[PDB]
């Protein structure tokens, strides 16, 4: 079965370097032309890269032309990406892939995401998103957790201790400007029972070793 | 550069339905050009090769056709496994160059969102920054337009959005949305408004509260 597996994949500093690998199993390696693919967050697909079967032949993307570096070593049947001064930009997902005749690639293989930042890890921060005492009951109400300022991701947001897994949406966390991740969980709940139940988001942040119960009691407004 | 536009930039429709996707080429690529399917999360799949050969596993509902600029990309009949984002490749010259993507969605009526607004905490006003949410709840289509006004004034470049993945069970989107601020400028203003455009309303939605009361 033709498979490609990459790894080497990574948090790196700005203006460093990383070295990406994909090995491939199955087909002749040196009997066709590999391509370097990447996918930034919630874009499209761009290509980096193309090398002949031989290695004679290098391709590159004007984007990327000159700063980082496709090679491929036949022998151990692994093609690679040596990546120099890095940008923020270039975090992305990397796909290696086969020309397989006609410009069409087959097969892709999982991807491996980069991400280039200069951030330490940090536990997050959860605070309540709470709605007003002012709710008329019958109505729906809807509370939440801002879980903020933490690298890297994930962190798990579930509510009650898994008791209550109705009308929850877990937003996909958002890159602030410092560098660090926020995201927010929320809940929506008849607006009847504010007063009488609590409602605990639940947040584990293992990276960091960070466990943090967070009730999102109202306020009077 | 060869540009590669993709047109629409999203498709809703029904289990079963007749979806058609065009890639429109700058400059002549005579029959080059690949179609893929990329599922969330997951590497893409070869669908389409040579404009119009179907690879080798890739179910017969799927079609190719078009020459030179202009290409179209046809599902006969929509099954639940093909709702995914679909891309265009040239293959004809360097630089290799895709379309913008489009995303297919999954067809249910009209539902306006529920919206909600939520005030930056004590604990946070204690940091120096305040985070004001606005959520939109259970809502399709998902074009919706969301500005924040603070006083009445128009906030710009100060929020970011989040969409969540379509329901399994009522094919709705939620959206959050987070107003960054300082301690300072929220302790200096009074009524923070979020105002909802959508489809399905009929008026804008504001929803607002005042800090001097919370």
């Amino acid at each position: 079965q033709v498979q490609l597996v990459q790894s080497g994949g990574g948090l790196v500093q700005p203006g460093g370097s990383l070295r990406l690998s994909c090995a491939a199993s199955g087909f002749t390696f040196s009997s066709y032309a590999m391509s370097w693919v990447r996918q930034a967050p919630g874009k499209g697909l761009e290509w980096v890269s193309a090398i002949s079967g031989s290695g004679g032949s290098t391709y590159y993307a004007d984007s990327v032309k000159g700063r980082f570096t496709i090679s491929r070593d036949n022998s151990k049947n692994t093609l690679y990406l040596q990546m120099n001064s890095l940008r923020a930009e270039d975090t992305a997902v990397y796909y290696c892939a086969r020309d397989s005749g006609s410009g069409r690639f087959d097969p892709w293989g999982q991807g491996t995401l980069v991400t280039v930042s200069s951030a330490s890890t940090k536990g997050p921060s959860v605070f309540p998103l709470a709605p007003s005492s002012k709710s008329t009951s019958g109505g729906t109400a809807a509370l939440g957790c801002l879980v903020k300022d933490y690298f890297p991701e994930p962190v798990t947001v579930s509510w009650n201790s898994g008791a209550l897994t109705s009308s929850v949406h877990t937003f996909p966390a958002v890159l602030q400007s410092s560098g660090l991740y926020s995201l927010s969980s929320v809940v929506t709940v008849p607006s009847s029972s504010l007063g009488t139940q609590t409602y605990i988001c639940n947040v584990n942040h293992k990276p960091s070793n960070t466990k943090v119960d967070k009730k999102a009691e109202p306020k009077s407004c | 550069d060869i540009q590669m536009t993709q047109s629409p930039s999203s498709v809703s429709a029904s289990v079963g339905d007749r979806v058609t996707i065009t890639c429109r080429a700058s400059q002549g690529i005579s029959s080059w050009l690949a179609w893929y399917q990329q599922k969330p999360g997951k590497a893409p799949k070869l669908l389409i090769y040579a404009a119009s050969s179907l690879q080798s596993g890739v179910p017969s509902r799927f079609s190719g056709s078009g020459s030179g600029t202009d290409f179209t990309l046809t599902i006969s009949s929509l099954q639940p496994e093909d709702f995914a984002t679909y891309y265009c490749q040239q293959a004809n010259s360097f630089p290799l160059t895709f379309g913008g993507g489009t995303k297919v969605d999954i067809k249910r009526t009209v539902a306006a969102p529920s919206v909600f607004i939520f005030p930056p905490s004590d604990e946070q006003l204690k940091s120096g920054t305040a985070s004001v949410v606005c959520l939109l709840n259970n809502f399709y289509p998902r074009e919706a337009k969301v500005q924040w006004k603070v006083d009445n004034a128009l906030q710009s470049g100060n929020s970011q959005e989040s969409v969540t993945e379509q329901d399994s069970k009522d094919s709705t989107y939620s959206l959050s949305s987070t107003l960054t601020l300082s301690k300072a400028d929220y302790e200096k203003h009074k009524v923070y408004a979020c105002e909802v455009t959508h489809q399905g309303l009929s008026s804008p939605v504001t929803k607002s509260f005042n800090r001097g009361e919370c």
